């Protein structure tokens, strides 16, 4: 009878309305899906408690992050800081 | 002088280069042959 | 790869079992810190 939803609303990768089956990590704001949350380079699945980068279309891991950046835009030098990286938070739970 | 700082993430016996030091903690017991 | 294990190194695990300290466990060897109650 009752419908309890506490997510953003629409996806940032697909046109599917986010329901109680997203099972995604707490991103900056725009949330994705359990399938729409993949690397834009190696396409590997993300971990928990690790670092990652957010782009315009998809996201990037910490494995090919040093490559994706240089092939797109952004290089702080060979050993120099090019910016900041975020850590994947805890996966959103539908109840608990 | 001396070692003091173990700047290594890949043991000779195992020959497996790790990325996280937290994983190496348990590795240096059951994985490095047997460090029990 | 995505991450390494303390006992194996199955990067194909569905979800890495991470604790408070950071003991990255695949999913199989991770039971060692529960069933056996080891480190
Ligand atoms: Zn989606
Ligand atoms: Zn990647
Ligand atoms: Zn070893
Ligand atoms: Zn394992």
């Amino acid at each position: 009878y009752l419908r309890l939803f506490g997510q953003d609303g629409l996806c940032a990768s697909c046109d599917k309305r986010i329901r109680a089956y997203e099972m995604t990590m707490r991103v900056k704001d725009k949330v994705y899906h359990l399938e729409c949350f993949k690397c834009a380079a190696c396409q590997k699945h993300f971990s928990v408690g690790d670092r990652y980068l957010l782009i315009n279309s998809d996201i990037v891991c910490e494995q090919d992050i040093y490559e994706w950046t240089k092939i797109n835009g952004g290089s702080g030098g060979s050993g120099g800081s090019g910016g900041d990286v975020m850590v994947v938070g805890e996966p959103t739970l539908m109840g608990g | 002088g001396s070692l003091l700082k173990p700047a290594r993430f890949m043991c000779l016996p195992c020959g497996i280069a790790f990325s996280s030091p937290s994983t190496l903690e348990a590795h240096q017991a059951y994985y490095c042959s047997h460090r029990i | 790869e995505a991450r390494e294990c303390v006992n194996c190194g199955a990067t194909a695990t569905p979800l890495w079992r991470r604790d408070r300290t950071g003991h990255y466990l695949c999913n199989a060897c991770g039971l060692y810190h529960k069933m056996n109650g080891q480190n």
